[PDB]
């Protein structure tokens, strides 16, 4: 045990996470929190549409948030607070880009309902002597509330359950969402019985616990990258792309 | 992670474990579940007659949910002394933790003793919950839509009042959804709204205008627990309390 | 071997020592060094007495020094001094309190004579960037000779076995000592025989080998803490508590 | 995995290298590189005089090179160009004295002709801090080769086989050299046939791939030591040693 | 290390193997010793008659190794058009990523069909190679030394130019040496210089002075191969390449 | 730790072990316990007589120790040379380096041969060692307790001079400790001094006051061994110790 020998190749183990085209590796252990078990595949109850998950194309990773976190963000702090569904759409909407560019989001620009899971890695890349701590939680429906407004702060997320992001360890987060939302489809467009709010499963929200903490001559700012797949999909409904309006900028 | 645990420096021994309750009271409270079958009070009204009323029309309405009304603390003259001082009882405050719902709810309203009259009551899961504004118990108006009357195919039962003057219900989760919305709920979706209440239950009286100075400003008092298939789910924190022995006493 | 993963519970695996009701735990492995093999009860011989120990409070650990190592202290540099079942009764009464006031020192408030064995744990909470060297030494019946005043010296205690306190690795120094003492019991107060240096065992010296090295903006002090457990120990002589008289101050 | 426990003694594992009379110590693993497979013995083929290895005192490591490596060396940079069965000999005379002073090298000054592999160590002793990456090359027959004045540059030497030393890992580069030269054989002094370019095996040439990076008070220099033991030798045609003439300085 | 392989990120599946070729050409190219032997044009030469020839006198000299010769583009205002524009070839550019070699050469030297002299054409391994300098084809002056002439105990052949005006050989390894240098060579000791090329291929005619006309400036071709035997051995990297097609035109 | 052996970086072969002398000498010298039963010089004493001493007075003194005396060197006139120039010999050197003892001890005093009268030797175990000062041999004065005379129960002996003048001895181990302290001595506690000494062994002449003149300044020398029993329990590091070899010359 303590047999430290780095070389030109360096100290550790690396380990990856390889998908369709898309391979993302982190030195460090993942801190895994799962809300919820995995969710059953339900398109027997309520689809007669041919229902296929484009696992080759959706279930890559993409980069969907990117901030930096500075020492000047205070204790109880907003990050980000990203819904999910929308915010895979969103953010590509914010590289000033349509929906049908990515290989990922085709399927929303054609299909009219979605039902699946969601993995989030919330990487870090903090110093060694940077000294902070963020927690990343999923909270199922935030808009669909409204005392939400006073429950967002780290001592409401801090009791269900969250992962959490040390800027020491340069931690990364590991957040698997399975789908539970009340009704078992998620609409990507306006559909008869709802137009407001569409494709919000909830919000990821990044706090943070402790602020940074260094010298005067330290690093200051910290940049948090969220990447986001969308394993155990399926969509249903095909239909036309030109029904798919876009994205509420928020 | 939340629920991870690094090194705990235990300096205890170990203690003999109760059975929550079960070794010294005889009864275990260990499942909250039949705790929250415990009746609470629901709601709390004063028969208000407003317009000359026909045998058809509902004398109160409230939507039917186990998240608690829009607590009524009353007007600042007059408040209800128990949603004023006794804030918000336990199945909220238990509701308050979890985010879905699937199951039922009963009611066991209680009538006044003066009156006589027979009383219908409905269920109707037709109806949308249209944001928490509302979300509580309406004295209704005069009759512009069929919200206000009597109806046919909903499921009713008409207590006698002078028989027993208390209805028993069995309020069941009839929603197209999965599961129901919560906590407080501010209807983002058009949708969404069918799913926060299992229905709601409109109670009339059968009195003609002349028996009807009798109902005027007597107490109907409403109780609900959970019923056997209520099953909340997804676990969410609670948010900031309010201590109740630090509000202010009625200074003399 | 050698794969680095902190996470937000930290990296490393801590080691415990519980006792009674105390836990006081340590990331490092103690430099343990163990001068005499454990003494044999020996109540046999001597005590017609009602003789227990306490062990539900007699060995519980105790804080019985604390000093700031400066780098300004040279290098031949005593720290602490410490007359091990002497400094567990004067640290109370450094305390401003009597000795019935700690659950751990009772029974020399009551009965006459001891015999028992002492774990001590010479903790330092050094900087991983500070450089230098403690010995922890104990020397049997330091104040019973007089050439003492020049064998008090790193040289000397290097010679008997010791315990090293390194600074880098803010290592832990375990140390067990039993009872080797020329009568097989030390009176906690003035016994007929003797009234001089009472409950005098020996001494834990704790010299410097190399003072504390850093940079012009390191940190300068360096805080270390001795603990004491009297494990093996047996009180015979039942007396009353209006006999045991205070300590010398020292 | 992962328990770090420093001592007095330090954390990790060293390893030793022993051999006749020195021992040399690295607390790295080595970056091996063998440029060709173990050569075979010949001297069946041209040898009757006495032959044998004196591998008490041949095979026993002697330092040839050491030479600070600044950060004001720039990228394509050579810092030796060390020709190892002369700069075992070159070193010595550089160091004011003759050749059978040393005990590795008086069977040079005996025999005329030599055949061996050849071991380097090419330690360095970089701050954990220090970033930065050598590469050390072995050339066979340089001086054989015209156009070799542009191939002696880092992209060049990166193709054949090699050893990096990075400065952050405080690396070690093991290097074994099998004899493969043209004849079998390398004279040691001036042979009928060929009198310039004498024990001329090749180059160990060590360039810059990065130079030292560090901050505005970092450590700026960096010294690196280079060890060679001659292990599989053979010496033949023992001569008298007045024939022996000193090296080139160069 | 040089091929170490830290952390493989692979996004690839698996790609169907070839065979280098195998499957589709119906030959594999992965082996390149047996690309070597394919004839390479080693040199090229007019030739230039200066004194009175007798029959012994070798016509050219070139010293045989597969490092290819040192590259003659040519005078400023003829330049050799293959080696001026096409440089190089596959054999020295292959043999530029080794450093020693071991075996045998061909060489199917091409004559001129205007002439019909017998030729006769020497290996002579007693030659050592002084220098890159003249590694190259040398016309032959007055003799002074028996380097000029046609000699007696060397390895020789014939060929009639009337039956067909090329002979083809197998230059053997005929060195003391383990193996021979292979880059360019500056010839540093004095007895590496026996140790770079094989020998020495001198061609001759056979013609007097008054067929000596009909030779001059007529064009001799040489080629080579590597011969089956040859064993390039001690990987040292490539050199600083130039790109051919960024090489200027010739502008109007 | 003290004794720990972190890399041993072993540039040796074996060393071929003689058995501490014994392959060369026929002797191991491994236990230092039968080096320390070679007889040492423990004191050494001109007899000097200062009142008039009856039969029982003893003529002198000594505690009984391991650790050597309180090292006499003598008056600053006339010196003891062994203990001025040979300092402390081997027994308080090995002594030096522990704390405890728990054994016996063998004397061997050489009286002169001067002398004829019969000498006595009392051992005394009551005797405490107050102090270092005083840790000496006492020529006795006037008797003022029991201290100063032959005493009845205590073991004695008593070496005819005139059959050969010495007495040889073995004073046992009669402690009341585990066992007893073995560096220098300052009495801290006041029953400690009952534990550095064995006793007390004081000498005696049975000469009246006419054959005491022939007594009056001759030697008494006296030896010691540590006797089969001893056993010098924890180990404690030496002191500074002083290289003999730097002492200053006599000059003259």
């Amino acid at each position: 045990m303590d047999n430290p020998n780095p070389g030109p190749d360096g100290e550790g183990e690396v380990e990856l996470e390889k998908d369709s085209n898309v391979v993302l590796t982190t030195q460090r252990d993942p801190s895994t929190s799962i809300p919820a078990p995995v969710s059953v595949k339900w398109s027997r109850w309520t689809s007669n549409d041919v229902v296929d998950d484009y696992a080759t194309i959706t279930s890559r990773w993409y980069q969907i948030a990117e901030f930096v976190w500075s020492k000047d963000d205070p204790f109880d702090k907003e990050l980000a607070r990203l819904i999910l569904p929308r915010a895979l759409l969103s953010s590509i909407e914010a590289n000033s880009d349509a929906i049908c560019d990515v290989p990922n989001t085709i399927p929303f620009k054609v299909h009219a309902y979605w039902r699946g899971d969601m993995e989030v890695r919330v990487q870090i890349n903090s110093n060694k002597f940077q000294v902070g701590q963020l927690q990343a939680t999923w909270y199922y429906s935030d808009h669909e509330n409204l005392n939400i407004s006073s429950k967002r702060s780290v001592y409401g997320f801090s009791q269900m359950d969250h992962a959490l992001i040390s800027a020491s360890a340069s931690n990364e987060a590991k957040l698997v969402i399975p789908f539970k939302h009340v009704y078992p489809f998620l609409p990507t467009r306006i559909v008869p019985d709802w137009t407001t709010g569409i494709l919000d499963m909830g919000a990821l929200n990044i706090r943070v616990i402790a602020p940074l903490r260094m010298s005067a001559t330290g690093p200051t700012t910290c940049n948090v990258v969220v990447f986001i797949k969308l394993n155990n999909s399926e969509f249903t409904g095909t239909s036309s792309g030109k029904f798919y309006a876009s994205q509420i900028r928020a | 992670e939340e629920s991870r645990n690094t090194t705990v420096l235990d300096t205890t021994t170990t203690l003999q474990s109760s059975g929550f309750g079960r070794a010294f009271f005889g009864e275990a409270f260990n499942d909250l579940k039949t705790l929250m079958r415990r009746y609470q009070l629901y709601g709390q009204l004063l028969l208000s007659v407003t317009t000359d009323k026909d045998i058809d029309h509902c004398m109160f309405t409230f939507p039917c949910l186990p998240q608690g009304l829009a607590l009524d603390i009353g007007s600042a003259g007059s408040p209800h002394e128990i949603f004023n001082r006794c804030r918000d009882g336990i199945i909220p405050l238990i509701a308050s933790g979890y985010r879905f719902y699937r199951g039922d709810l009963r009611y066991k309203i209680v009538f006044p003793s003066n009156v006589n009259s027979n009383i219908w009551v409905q269920h109707r899961p037709d109806r949308r919950l249209e944001g928490w504004s509302a979300a509580k118990i309406v004295n209704c108006d005069a009759v512009s839509t069929g919200q206000g009357v009597y109806n046919h195919g909903y499921a009713s039962h008409i207590q006698i009042t002078r028989v027993n003057n208390v209805i028993e219900l069995e309020v069941p989760f009839y929603n197209a959804t999965c599961y129901n919305y919560l906590q407080a709920f501010n209807a983002s979706s058009a949708a969404s709204s069918y799913a926060v209440s299992l229905g709601e239950i409109s109670v009339g009286f059968q009195a003609t205008s002349d028996d009807i100075a009798s109902i005027v400003n007597k107490p109907v008092t409403i109780y609900y627990s959970i019923g056997d298939g209520m099953q909340f789910s997804q676990w969410v924190g609670y948010q900031p309390m309010m201590i109740l022995d630090q509000l202010p006493a009625p200074v003399v």
